DNA sequence: GAGCGTACAGCTGTACGCT
DNA sequence: GAGCGTACAGCTGTACGCT
């Protein structure tokens, strides 16, 4: 679709950052180190694969495209050797919709590509401020992807069954439970 | 590290709360979401009032989106668009000029043919916004200021309505008839633990700007009640072999496609005695839908059932209370607009007292520069500097010091014959002005009248028929 | 009623051409723009959007010039905006963008609500002096607004920054030069109006493309200075360095200007997969932020390295020709000129601008004398003047009275009724007359500029100079000979 | 895209040639949908006079033109199978409307003449000074521009067949020289 | 050749709640 | 069911001249 492959072919070493769009794409081809280091920019929301039926998420094009990137495969058929990167890193705005593509993308790491993240690839980026969409390459390189500065927080999995919970709950078809979270925990000040 | 749990409930929670708070719900005080809050106080910030001429609405956009809404172009316009829609808002808050879409779902012209400007009514939004009524916010940026709710000197949310998608709940108010709400409001302003009964007596229903049929009065005040519940919007149709002619659709249908789905009706033979199925609908004509009967009552009630012909307008009072979602009934709406309203008409007059003692303290410095010019002069002539002059004018006359800085400021013209008596008007016009705002100050039923006759104010002037006919049976 | 086929196509298709040739796609011989580019700089003139001022929102921009200037698509206008901060396609860049505004390998800049842009301080020489009279303003399309129907531009735009477009019936292509060769060529014409196109080249040198590379000969850009017709081949800049075992590399670190990397590499990878060229074993694009453009072609180890270069240059971008029609907007006709017709028109037009702005100087500098010298008349019988206002029953009676009594014109009148109270004390009365003094010496230098053509030529040739000193730069395109 | 009328007599039908939907929407609301029908098209038209002919049949705007009108092309063009006896061509009041109207002429003539010869073909005249026709509200445009009982709208009538095809190919034609020349010849500034 | 660069024009996914 | 209404995101077709 639009993936900016790193040069190199040693997964050990390389890393794929998933962007929101071309415009933060853009910024990040420019600034990256295209020796180690690929960028898939999607399309914006990603689809719910909690909600969403079977049919539908493996008609997903930025779904497909990420499973392309990865070339793991999902469910069973996932293989965490075949892996073409061995960092895979999830840089979001900034902002509250970035925060909500965030949960999107962890929702279908977990649910079709769960040894993934238990293997320690599955990253999130942290960006300094507004969107990371509005900045220049210099600034985006040594802020973000310069592995000499940068500060990559690594997603890892405590509590399967509170995980599997936290997905239902947050991410599930039922209403009211995610209306309960939110009544619970919602600190307004 | 970063567990996977803590992540999600987190990062979830942050987009949930910023939705409900900031995208999807509107306020109860104004009844505005931030984008129209946004659009409104751009409209009036650039001064684009009912008395001035059309502007570019790719001008309104572009600076909506630079100080106030970081957002899509398209989420903006659209909610322009919708603003100005004389089927969608029961009393429009935004004068469009070209194509701005129509009742079968016809989207506007691009931002770059359509001109806007404030209606009249959107005026009273904004009204008394620049005398400390209400609270203002840092933007996005910190580089602009932005208002966290308009004066609103009319009921908006009840008035206008509001349907919003949020996370965990969702809004759907239906709009009102704006003679009634205010009745309502002065009915409630005269008795606190009035009840949602005796309320309904000035708040019949729902209003639509679409008009047509209410079934029953069952749902509405169920819907007021509790603020849950179904309200029955039938179309307003007559018979005269025989023929339906229909000239009012429910609120929200599309009537293009309500068409489409009667004749998909007759097509999949789940209809009997439809012949012709006519849209003969325009502008100069009005909405008129005509279904040509087999050689009809039995026809129009299936109609009712199968098509959108009747449709349900399931009602979800929910909206900001205190910048906190909050199911609320009728009375609670009422409430929180009188107690704001209160509130607006209270700070405006603190404003106006501390504007018109600030003037009168200023007026008389000008009268005893005025009375003593000669030496005024002299002292003036006889300083070096202007703050030696500023000393000697305060030493000599006692007087303050914004007092000798507007004595400065003074031009040679006011030294002219009319100008004495010109302040001297002036000045008394104040000292009984002063007087009236520290009565309402100084008591709450005083405040609370005025609100009463601005109120009035606003009915008498904007106040219109109702629409939606609310059929008993 | 009635129209005829013949005379609405003849009507019509001249009505669409004639805007397109006059309102669009060709540049204007003074300073060198479109309108889309004159309506973006004279809108971030008119909102104060300057390099000391902080970037604001192209949105708002976009909006602003859309609604004002522009009745056009926000793309045509975003898009041109974007040209002028890019320093891939800006020789001086016109336009300070904050954001993705794209790269060389042709990846759009970021939609307009993420970017944020400015001035550049060159732009401030574009407009300076605008608002002095120095140039004609005329109705925008709706009637609401005005607008410059040129830029003063005090630097050769049109030449510096160079220009394509294609238009109906005719198209224009001008290549960006070197500023300190342009002005160079100005100052000598200045002091030669019967200089050769020969001599001015010997200040302009040929193109200067902000995107470096080299020039092949000389004799390209003699014919195209000479007839505004003619073709300039632009090679890369590649180096073979031996590695060692008989091994080569030719490496790329400069491309001709106005090609897009990415798909010259793609031709280049396409010329090796479909074997079209011989010798090639490895593309690599090591392009980064550290080493700039970076191009490597590893090379098989019998092949010979000069030759696959060679070959490169025929086959792909490497070499590109630009096809120099120089065709510009002259008292508003579409007008194909030469290097000397270009700086020519350009120097009359900084003859009038300067020539303007002198006179608007001097007319504004007696207005203010005229005023200063009523306000001399009013302290200097201040207790006289007091009486007569305070025995006046209106301000109209004043006005009369003091006109009469100190035979003050009605504008020396008003100035006196509108001063302060403060201007009565010891500090103000130097104040006026220090500012009276300096202002006669002022109006006379402005006499000197207007008596004598050959005092406002060398002002002219002065503000170049300064110009020339802070915005110009070393030539970056090797013309190799 | 075709927002067809409810009369299916061909004499009493007209169909409106417009821009877009910012168009669409204002003529689709002021019409009288009994007897009018409207095609937004999208912007610049295929240049018939250039494009190659696979181009032109597969060119997704001009097959609506052709189904719309429902004659078919060329020799297969049927006269009598025309479901429109006005084709009316509605551009904006701008230079850019004049381009899309001359490459609108151009396709009738190359491909659809026979309506010329009819009379099917006319040029309407909305009011000058609108940016666009989307610009106008449906009161406005309906009354001034597409109103029988108030409109003026122009009759394209071919007089000379020899002159057209020296006209159309001279103007929209390949060759740029005789484009330039015509220009030259005829261009108006002061 | 094909794309340079100002012009014209428009569409389709995605989230989220309710009913 | 599917769409109501604020959010995220992006692409393709046309004209035109030139070498
Ligand atoms: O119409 C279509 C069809 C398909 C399609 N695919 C990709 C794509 O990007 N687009 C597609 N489209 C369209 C375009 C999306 N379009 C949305 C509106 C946006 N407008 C930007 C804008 C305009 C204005 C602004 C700010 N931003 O304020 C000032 C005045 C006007 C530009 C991109
Ligand atoms: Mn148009
Ligand atoms: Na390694």
């Amino acid at each position: 679709g639009k993936l900016a492959d790193c040069s190199s072919k040693s997964p050990e070493e390389c890393e794929i950052f998933l962007v929101e769009g071309d415009s933060a794409g853009g910024s990040t081809k420019s600034g990256r180190d295209s020796r180690t280091q690929a960028i898939l920019p999607l399309r914006g929301k990603i689809l719910n694969v909690e909600k969403a039926r079977l049919d539908r998420i493996l008609n997903n094009n930025e779904i497909r495209q990420m499973i392309t990137a990865f070339g793991t495969g999902i469910g069973g058929d996932f293989d965490l050797a075949k892996a073409r990167y061995h960092k895979i890193v999830i840089m979001t705005d900034a902002d509250v919709d970035g925060a909500h593509i965030r949960t999107l993308l962890l929702t279908f790491f977990y649910r079709f590509m769960r040894p993934l993240i238990e293997a320690g690839y599955v990253y999130i980026a942290q960006p300094p401020y507004k969107g990371l969409g509005e900045m220049n390459a210099d600034q985006l390189w040594e802020t973000t992807m310069n592995p000499e500065h940068r500060a990559l927080l690594q997603v890892k999995l405590e509590d399967a069954i509170e995980a599997d919970q936290t997905f239902e709950m947050l991410m599930g078809d039922v209403v009211e439970n995610r209306r309960q979270f939110i009544e619970d925990n919602a600190v307004y000040a | 590290e970063r567990n996977i749990t803590s992540e999600m409930r987190e990062s979830f929670l942050d987009y949930a709360m910023s939705v409900i708070v900031a995208r999807a719900l509107p306020d109860v005080r104004d009844g505005l979401k931030p984008v129209h809050r946004r659009i409104l106080y751009g409209l009036n910030e650039q001064g684009m009032t009912p008395d001035k001429s059309y502007k570019k609405s790719a001008r309104i956009v572009g600076d909506v989106m630079g100080k106030y809404h970081p957002h899509g172009d398209s989420s903006i316009y659209e909610a322009m668009v919708r603003m100005a829609q004389d089927f969608s808002y029961r009393y429009p808050l935004v004068d469009g000029q070209g194509n701005f879409g129509s009742m079968d779902g016809d989207g506007a012209a691009a931002m770059r043919y359509t001109e806007a400007r404030m209606t009249k009514i959107t005026l009273e939004l904004l009204r008394d916004i620049n005398k400390d009524t209400i609270d203002f916010i840092d933007n996005y940026d910190g580089n602009e200021r932005e208002p966290s709710v308009l004066p609103a000197r009319f009921p908006n949310l009840l008035a206008n309505g509001a349907s919003g998608i949020a996370v965990g709940m969702a809004t759907n108010i239906p709009p009102h008839n704006l003679t009634e709400l205010i009745n309502g409001v002065l009915s409630l302003s005269k008795n606190p633990d009035i009840s949602i009964a005796e309320l309904m007596e000035d708040i019949e229903g729902p209003d639509f700007p679409t008009a047509g049929l209410i079934l029953g009065k069952s749902g509405i005040r169920r819907a007021y009640e509790t603020g849950r519940g179904s309200i029955q919007m039938r179309s307003r149709a007559v018979i005269e072999r025989q023929r339906i002619v229909v000239t009012e659709i429910p609120f929200q249908v599309n009537k293009a496609r309500m068409i489409e789905k009667i004749a998909e009706l007759v097509r999949d033979k789940k209809i009997d005695g439809i012949t012709d199925l006519r849209d003969e609908t325009s502008l100069r004509t009005g909405v008129r839908v005509v279904i040509d009967v087999r050689k009809a009552s039995v026809i129009l009630n299936n109609l009712y059932k199968q098509t959108p012909l009747q449709t349900s307008f399931g009602v979800n009072m929910i909206a900001l209370v205190n910048g906190r979602p909050k199911l609320i009934n009728l009375k609670e709406a009422l409430v929180h607009y009188l107690e704001h309203q209160k509130t607006v008409v209270r700070r405006r007059t603190q404003y106006n007292l501390r504007k018109a003692k600030d003037r009168a303290h200023i007026l008389e410095g000008l009268r005893i520069a005025l009375d003593h010019i000669d030496e005024i002069i002299s002292t003036i002539r006889e300083s070096d500097t202007d703050k030696v002059a500023m000393e000697s004018l305060q030493q000599r006359f006692k007087l303050s010091e914004k007092q000798a800085q507007a004595i400065l400021d003074m031009r040679l013209r006011r030294l002219t014959g009319l100008e004495r008596d010109k302040i001297e008007a002036e000045y008394n016009e104040l000292l009984n002005y002063i007087s009236e705002l520290e009565t309402i100050l100084a008591d709450e039923e005083v405040l609370l009248q005025l609100v009463r006759d601005e109120l009035t104010e606003i009915r008498d002037r904007f106040g219109d028929d109702r629409r939606t006919e609310i059929q008993l049976g």
